[PDB]
């Protein structure tokens, strides 16, 4: 299903227009609150004292209709950035008059045009209206994909036809003056002559709430029904992934067919999109939703937290397959009945790896002895109920910390799922290092290696959400110095993911040191604004068996982990050809472990989270 | 009168005199429950805008932004609905019947002008498009997108069937000639001034025209030249229209949003001024019967008959 609206600049009577628009299938209506040609004077008499009402009464619709069906439109004669002072003073008062009347009707959105480069005074008036009272209405900025001058036909003979990205700089410089207001979104206007994919890819990271589609860009098939080019369809398809509201403007040029045929073609493409990836279908409702990263070592996870871990069959089948191949390599065929392996699930949780180790033992036709070490006593109750009713004396539930547990015997294999979005962000190195002593000298660790990957991203939405995570009684910028687990959606990857930290288990190093310093340089072949760094990870369970949330090597179907996000305090502008240089540290003391990061090129940022002042991981 | 609106909307938008003396009126409602327009014929000009004393009348679907005569009985209308409407008077000249209503512009049709050939007319609109119409076949012959802003005003050449001026908020004044492969040619002051607002060819010299800007300055420009011949600061606000008197040596009637009317000579020197209006002055027309009368309408619902000292 598609949410759509009808843009109109002429409404004789609201009752009849809203009904005809509703009959054609539109959900809302874009219309001017004052008459477009009703220019008003606020200073100079006698035009100042114009009698009569300035517009029509609010009683023409219900409050429920205004709140959900009518989208306001600024009058086209209002030019706050004019060069004549008299035109500015009236445009200021007229914009405030229409914006206040828009909030008077409780309109959910308001349309304002970004049809030129300098909208500074326009930004100030809107900012003053935003900082007047507390409201939540949206302001849709009308900005075209390609500028009107860059879309004119070469009909003039004495004036023939980064410069092709000029409309984005209109928006970027506007929202920056308004300090990234949450009430200001983009109403992206599409032209017949689409621009470069660079400009298109750049708008994708912006809060595009509406997509305006004129009727002049629609093609005509043999039957006469309005369609689109193979480029416009590729644009509409990627707009549907952002789940935007499409707006139809302009009169009916396919007058042979009904005007609602434009709308039926959009629902046609929407139901013809590629089948939703099971990752998209499952993680629906978590797009760009920031979550605090889990700390299963410092905290005890709730039951429904473990329940989301176990809803992924692909994740544990890979674990079963890794243990299955490791069993066949350690015990030969002639020793399949005399050699019993000592498996130790370090961090058994509610026993999904214990069940997987049992299925890997039956599949390999080998004998095993299981120790289920879990520190969470609330989860040990589940393990011991499992151990008594089903597993039997084969599994030995150990309610202790693996770093402290004195094992009665050494282990042939140790299996752990102590990995987060950034691989080692749950202190899996420190846990397996403490548990490393009761592993045999030829013992195998599953996983035996994991690696975290970083990618610079651009998302003015995600930056605006982190910016909204400010809390009382703490550092006002502390929200920018902590990572968030989040399914990244409305963002733009600025460079290919590069590896960051890497750990190997068992750690044969005599001087074990899990502190890391990694410097990464990212070629950025586009102009953009850096907002944060995405964090993925790859891990090697055993030999070819691997897991990964890294996009290019993502394990198909595995939806257990979301990517992690390291933000930066101030967004950094990056030009084409420049290289983003970020540096990450993994610091630790006896009690806490934390990450510190800083950008050093093109410009330098501040060192984020020093001494773990804003974010620490508990040992 | 029959098929006649009981009352006409307050904002009088246009006033055009016919050759015989009848006054064509165009009003539109810019406030209130209903936003529409109407068309009126006043064979008696001194009875306007009283609706009970009108010769003919009809109300349109939307508002009347600009109108012009098409001969002696046709009325071309630029509607807010994005349509260029043509209305014709019946043989009785008591009813106004719609000829065609073609929705070809995607926004408000802001200006319209009939070419000298009588069978064609150009229309400018806020959709950034100028269209050359064929009044006979009721079809758009050409659609030009040469401007980058909303087209402010288009004006046809007096005796050239293919020449017409245009200006938009992109600070461009385009001289058109559909006989050329690239018909538009940007003219005016090479240095970008304030935005043009109104255009008016000279009724005698086929190369001379005047234009007023948003700052209140009326300029005298020759097309063969490429720089201002003469200019004068006439109004304190945006100049809405410019109309020339039907004299041999013609006067220039300027009207603006400062609720004032001015009549200048060939040197743009003021010879007459009238603050008779209390709101915006929208149109001005000279009487073909008495060349010293000047009928002006405005948004204050006044139809003032100005005696011009000539
Ligand atoms: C074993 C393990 C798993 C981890 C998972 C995650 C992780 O991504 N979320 C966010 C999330 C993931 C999936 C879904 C949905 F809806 F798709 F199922 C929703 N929300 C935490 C959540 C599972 C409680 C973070 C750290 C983890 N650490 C671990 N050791
Ligand atoms: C299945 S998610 C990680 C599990 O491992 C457990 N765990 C984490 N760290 C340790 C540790 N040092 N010793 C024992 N269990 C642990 C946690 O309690 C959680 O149930």
């Amino acid at each position: 299903r598609v949410s759509s609206g009808r843009d109109l600049n002429c409404v004789p009577e609201i009752a009849d227009t809203l009904g005809a628009v509703a009959k054609q299938g539109f959900d809302f209506l874009c219309m001017p609150v004052f008459h477009p040609r009703f220019k008003r004077e606020f200073i100079q008499e006698p035009a100042k004292n114009r009698p009569g009402p300035q517009t029509r009464s609010d009683l023409l619709l219900s409050g429920r209709d205004w709140n959900t069906l009518i989208v306001g439109k600024l009058s086209p004669w209002i030019r706050p950035d004019s060069k004549v002072e008299k035109i500015r003073r009236n445009s200021e008062a007229a914009m405030l008059q229409e914006l206040n009347f828009g909030a008077y009707l409780g309109l959910p959105a308001f349309l304002l045009p970004l049809n030129q480069e300098d909208n500074t005074n326009l930004a100030r008036v809107l900012t003053n209206h935003i900082h007047t009272g507390h409201h939540s209405s949206m302001f849709w900025m009308r900005v075209p994909l390609v500028a009107p001058e860059d879309l004119r036909d070469d009909i003039i003979e004495n004036a023939p036809t980064s410069g092709e990205e000029k409309t984005w700089m209109w928006w970027h410089n506007f929202r920056t003056l308004c300090d990234y207001s949450k009430r200001i979104a983009v109403a992206l206007e599409i032209g017949a002559d689409l621009p470069s994919n660079h400009v298109i890819d750049r708008w994708l990271g912006e809060p595009i709430k509406a997509a305006i589609l004129p009727t002049s860009i629609f093609l005509t098939n043999k039957k006469g029904f309005p369609v689109l080019s193979k480029m416009h369809q590729r644009l509409i398809f990627r707009l549907l992934k952002l789940e935007v509201q499409f707006i139809i403007t302009g009169t009916n040029h396919h007058s042979e067919k009904e005007f609602c045929s434009y709308l039926q073609y959009l629902e046609y493409l929407s139901q013809n999109r590629p089948p939703p990836n099971a990752y998209e279908l499952f993680a629906k409702g978590y797009e760009d939703y920031l979550q605090s990263p889990l700390q299963p070592l410092m905290d005890n996870l709730e039951s429904q937290t473990y329940e989301v871990f176990e809803k992924d069959p692909i994740k544990y089948s890979q674990y079963q397959q890794a243990i299955y191949k490791c069993l066949l390599d350690r015990v030969p065929e002639e020793e399949k009945d005399t050699n019993v392996q000592v498996l130790m699930v370090l961090g058994a949780g509610r026993g999904p790896l214990v069940n997987a180790s049992l299925r890997a033992a039956k599949q390999a036709d080998r004998r095993i002895k299981l120790y289920a070490v879990e520190k969470n006593p609330n989860a040990v109750v589940t393990l011991e109920n499992w151990q008594f009713e089903e597993w039997g004396s084969q599994v030995t539930v150990v309610s202790s910390d693996m770093r402290e547990w004195v094992a009665p015997e050494k282990a042939d294999i140790i299996v752990s799922e102590l990995l987060g979005s950034f691989a080692d962000n749950e202190l899996s190195p420190e846990c397996l290092d403490g548990a490393q002593h009761f592993l045999k000298d030829d013992g195998v660790s599953i996983p035996g290696e994991y690696t975290s990957f970083l990618a610079p991203i651009s998302s003015s939405k995600l930056y605006n959400e982190v910016r909204a995570c400010r809390e009382k009684d703490r550092d006002p910028e502390a929200q920018f110095e902590m990572p968030y687990v989040v399914r990244l959606h409305n963002f733009h990857q600025l460079s290919a993911p590069q590896p960051c930290f890497t750990f190997s288990h068992p750690n044969r190093d005599p001087m074990i040191d899990n502190n890391r310093y990694c410097t990464l340089e990212f070629p950025v072949e586009v102009n953009t604004v850096l907002h944060g760094f995405a964090g993925y990870f790859e891990t090697v369970l055993y030999q070819d068996i691997t897991l990964s949330i890294r996009p290019e090597t993502h394990s198909p179907g595995m939806f257990s982990w979301f990517p992690i996000l390291f933000p930066i305090k101030q967004p950094i502008t990056v030009r084409e050809g420049q290289t983003i240089c970020v540096r990450f540290w993994r610091c630790s003391n006896s009690k806490k472990v934390w990450y510190e990061w800083a950008v050093t090129a093109p410009v330098c940022s501040a060192i984020h989270n020093p001494t773990g002042r804003s974010y620490t991981i508990g040992l | 009168p029959p098929n006649a609106p009981a009352c006409m909307e307050r904002q009088l938008e246009a006033a055009r005199y016919r050759s015989d003396g009848a006054l064509l009126l165009g009003a539109s409602s810019l406030s209130g429950r209903c936003w529409a327009g109407s068309l009126w014929l006043f064979k008696d000009p001194c009875a306007a805008p009283n609706e009970g004393f009108c010769s003919a009348g009809v109300q349109t679907e939307a508002g009347v932004a600009d109108l012009t005569w098409v001969g002696e009985r046709g009325i071309l209308v630029a509607s807010d609905s994005g349509a260029v409407e043509l209305w014709e008077l019946d043989e009785n000249e008591t009813l106004i019947v719609s000829k065609f209503c073609k929705y070809e512009h995607d926004d408000i049709v802001s200006t319209v002008s009939v070419l000298s050939s009588g069978t064609q007319a150009v229309s400018g609109s806020k959709d950034i498009c100028i269209k050359v119409w064929d009044l006979a076949q009721q079809v758009v012959l050409s659609s030009y997108r040469a401007h980058a802003a909303q087209v402010t005003c288009v004006a046809a050449s007096p005796h050239k069937d293919s020449v017409f001026l245009s200006c938009s908020e992109d600070n461009r004044i385009l001289l058109w000639d559909t006989r050329c492969p690239k018909p538009a040619s940007q003219i005016g002051c090479s240095a970008p001034g304030y935005l043009p607002t109104s255009l008016a060819w000279h009724p005698q010299q086929s190369e001379v025209f005047v234009f007023g800007d948003e700052n209140g300055t009326v300029s005298l420009v020759d097309t063969k030249s490429t720089s201002c011949v003469l200019s004068s600061a006439v109004h304190s606000q945006c100049v809405t229209g410019l109309v020339f008197s039907p004299h041999s040596v013609p006067f220039l009637a300027s009207l603006s949003e400062d609720c004032s009317l001015a009549v200048l000579d060939s040197s743009l020197s003021e010879l007459f001024r009238s603050q008779a209006h209390r709101d915006f002055v929208r149109d001005a027309t000279w009487s073909p019967l008495n060349h010293s009368l000047l009928t002006t309408v405005g948004w204050d619902h006044q139809v003032v008959h100005h005696v011009v000292p000539t």
